[PDB]
């Protein structure tokens, strides 16, 4: 908890990473919130680091398949928040999962381009979003592909027409 | 966390997929209380004596 | 018969209208539930609120409640509003596709599905309009020798219709969407300009 | 938005009674979440024209096309072209207000973005269904201006205008983006108008909105309980209201970004991925081609039209 000369609010102290005029003892982003503070008794400057928050959602299988599970705890360290597989990304912590570096399709999404799915024992774990096989396709300016055979598909879809007559 | 999720959807049956059931907070422990330089003299100090 | 069977054994795959619905049940049942909130009033009741309070005290409470449900109410009407607008360009595409896809052939790309359009069919829906599209895509396909144009006598024979590939010893016309070779002839091409100014250009008698 | 933490800054008095409001900001976690969603949603109608990512040959084969200015350069510690950098770098917390991350970054659009500009150039239309078809460039184009109702005679005639007019074009596009900043402005008033809403909710924490004070923690602390409860419930009314107000706007403003955006996919199936003759559907003239480029909060593209330069007037029958 924080109170500088009148100003209080919360967060984490660490050595400034930007200067001051010397007009100034608080430093602020933009619609005025404060991001840094001079030490009133020592002549440096400190950044403030809100304390880490975000929610906190639960990666799992279906209940059809099994009951491992884990959680993730969006924009925090995992020290600040515990099994033994115990996985940190910069999304956030994972804790009853696991992380390979090569890339799949995936069904759950941790973000910035990090994945989740439950995969052999059948931990959760965070992989790369792979945006689907690479259809590394040959092309050449002497040569055109032809069709010859062709089927005839069927697909679905179902629009919204009316809402319920709500009075 | 399986029952979280189950306790979030109000269900026995939870399908594959990501749900939230819950809020994560780093909560402080300690506090710091920073004030200016008590070498300023105050005017009580002309006042008494 | 895969579309039946997917749509009766895979439940998610009705989930283009089972959200539809269930955000509009979700709806009227969340303005039921928030009946019992007594938005920060001394009883969720306004019937209680009558009994409890003189009404100089009352009048405060009650209109505390009613302002509170007027919000909820609110937020709702103009979520639905939203949301009409948004059901009308959906009902306004149904329509179009009726005109695209079912009784026409539309070349839009992919426009109710990958494919060109051979024909299409309604079916009814709670709060809903479903429809099976029934589209031509290519299975397998073999890659030709190709050229702009033929050579004949100097000049440089354009298709008039489709593409001049060859199978390594002939050429022959055909066509984007369908393997179904021609013999080049003078009634199947169009001469501009010689064997010089076509790139690539390959020799077969027309 | 953390409402409870925008609200009470963690005080636990001030949590009590946000509950006696029960849900006025609850309904709204809930919609802020369905608009992130949407947004989602909405990327990828956009984007997601090709079923798989494809890649470009390992051989430019273009017949004379600078498309390596509209493609990504893989060399660079930011996999974009001059193109999505013109309008990428030029496009522009302890309060509960945090931004959630895209799955698919920016660098997977241009990505994903790199497959279509692949298929357009090298498999031409076709490749919107059934296997990835392959046609040289040069031929392409011959279909292209007879798509258009435009003799392919032109392409024999005028290869080189071809290639050397488009060309033109494109260096012409880069540098109304480098030098024009309104060429931008299609977008930049888009993630402008986003950031001013949020800088709102913001500046409009310290209104007091006519109560004893604009700190809920203030007045707690400052009145006895009893008391502080009506200046609360006041504050929080305010605050309510500020975060229900702009979640009604962002509504409103996804339903159109999705048309804009679904209007961008019906071009990239009409020009990108097909020879549109609507009149002037992607711009005056024909459409011959098309290619998509990403943008922060965005879709661009290059709408290439076969346009009628100089003409003479015939007697007719
Ligand atoms: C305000 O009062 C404080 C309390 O004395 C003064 O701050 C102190 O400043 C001295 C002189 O710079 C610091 O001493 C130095 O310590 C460092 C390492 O700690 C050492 O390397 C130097 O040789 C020197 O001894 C001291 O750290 C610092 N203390 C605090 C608590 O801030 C300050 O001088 C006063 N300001 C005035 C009178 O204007
Ligand atoms: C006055 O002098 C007395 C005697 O030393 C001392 O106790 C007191 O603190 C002084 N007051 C001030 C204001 O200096």
């Amino acid at each position: 908890n924080f109170n500088f000369n009148g100003l209080t609010g919360t967060g984490v102290l660490t050595e400034s990473n930007k200067k001051f005029l010397p007009f100034q003892q608080f430093g602020r982003d933009i619609a005025d919130t404060t991001d840094a503070v001079r030490d009133p008794q020592t002549l440096e400057i400190l950044d403030i680091t809100p304390c880490s928050f975000g929610g906190v959602s639960v990666i799992t299988p279906g209940t059809n398949t099994s009951n491992q599970v884990a959680v993730l705890y969006q924009d925090v360290n995992c020290t600040e928040v515990t099994g033994s597989n115990v996985f940190q990304t910069r999304a956030g912590c994972l804790i009853g999962a696991e992380h390979v570096n090569n890339s799949y399709e995936c069904d759950i999404p941790i973000g910035a381009g990090i994945c989740a799915s439950y995969q052999t024992s059948q931990s959760i774990i965070a992989y790369t979003m792979s945006l689907g096989a690479e259809n590394s396709v040959a092309y050449s300016n002497n040569s055109i592909a032809i069709p010859t055979n062709f089927t005839i598909s069927v697909t679905t879809e179902i629009l919204p027409v009316s809402m319920t007559k709500t009075s | 966390p399986l029952s979280e999720t189950k306790c979030t959807l109000k269900s026995f049956t939870v399908e594959k997929g990501i749900y939230q059931t819950s809020n994560f907070r780093v909560q402080p422990t300690e506090s710091i209380v920073r004030f200016p330089n008590i070498t300023n003299l105050c005017p009580f100090g002309e006042v008494f004596n | 018969g895969k579309i039946q069977d997917s749509l009766s054994s895979t439940p998610s795959a009705l989930g283009k209208l089972q959200d539809v619905v269930n955000q509009n049940a979700q709806a009227l049942n969340t303005l039921v539930k928030q009946l019992s909130s007594n938005f920060g009033a001394i009883s969720s009741v306004l019937n209680d609120i009558l009994s409890r309070l003189d009404p100089p005290e009352a009048e405060v409470q009650i209109d505390r409640l009613i302002t509170g449900r007027l919000q909820s109410l609110q937020t709702y009407v103009t979520q639905q509003l939203i949301r009409a607008a948004e059901i009308r360009a959906s009902a306004n595409l149904a329509a179009t596709k009726m005109s695209e896809c079912v009784l026409g052939q539309s070349k839009r790309v992919d426009f109710c599905g990958k494919g060109y359009h051979l024909m299409s069919f309604p079916q009814s829906a709670p709060h809903g309009v479903v429809f099976l599209h029934v589209t031509y895509v290519p299975a397998q396909e073999k890659n030709f020798t190709t050229a702009p144009a033929i050579c004949h006598d100097g000049k440089a024979h354009f298709p008039r219709e489709g593409v001049f590939v060859s199978n390594g010893t002939h050429w022959f016309v055909t066509q984007r969407n369908f393997y179904e070779p021609q013999i080049i002839t003078t009634d199947n091409t169009f001469v501009s300009g010689n064997c010089d100014v076509v790139i690539g250009i390959v020799n077969n008698t027309v | 938005v953390d409402c409870t933490m925008y609200i009470c800054g963690d005080s636990t008095e001030c949590s009590n009674l946000l509950l006696q409001y029960g849900s006025f900001c609850t309904q709204l976690n809930r919609a802020l979440t369905g608009i992130a969603v949407e947004q989602d949603k909405n990327t990828q109608e956009v984007f997601a024209q090709v079923k798989q990512i494809y890649k470009t040959p390992p051989i430019k084969d273009f017949g004379g096309f600078n498309f390596s200015q509209i493609l990504p350069d893989p060399s660079k510690p930011s996999k974009r072209s001059p193109i999505e950098d013109l309008l990428f770098n030029k496009v522009t917390k302890f309060n509960g207000l945090t931004v959630l991350p895209p799955l698919l970054t920016d660098e997977m659009i241009a990505q994903y973005t790199s497959a279509l500009l692949a298929g357009t150039i090298t498999s031409g239309w076709t490749f919107g269904a059934g296997p990835a078809l392959q046609i040289p460039f040069p031929m392409q184009m011959a279909y292209r201006f007879n798509g258009i109702g435009v003799t392919q005679n032109v392409l024999y005639e005028n290869q080189k205008l071809i290639a050397n007019q488009f060309n033109s074009a494109i260096g012409k596009i880069q540098d109304s983006l480098s030098s024009t900043p309104s060429a931008l402005g299609k977008l930049q008033d888009v993630v402008n108008q986003n950031a001013q809403a949020l800088n709102t909710l913001v500046k409009q924490l310290s209104s007091n909105f006519g109560a004893i004070s604009s700190v809920l923690n203030d007045i707690l602390s400052r009145l006895d309980p009893p008391e502080a409860e009506v200046q609360i419930d006041r504050l929080i009314t305010g605050r309510l209201q500020s975060l229900q107000t702009y979640v009604t706007q962002q509504l409103i403003r996804a339903a159109e970004i999705r048309a804009s955006a679904n209007l961008a996919a019906t071009k990239m199936s009409e020009c990108v991925l097909g020879q549109s003759k609507r009149v002037d559907f992607c711009g005056k003239g024909y459409h011959l081609m098309s290619f998509p480029q990403s943008a922060p909060h965005g879709v661009v593209f290059l709408h290439v039209t076969y346009v009628p330069a100089q003409e003479k007037n015939f007697t007719t029958a």
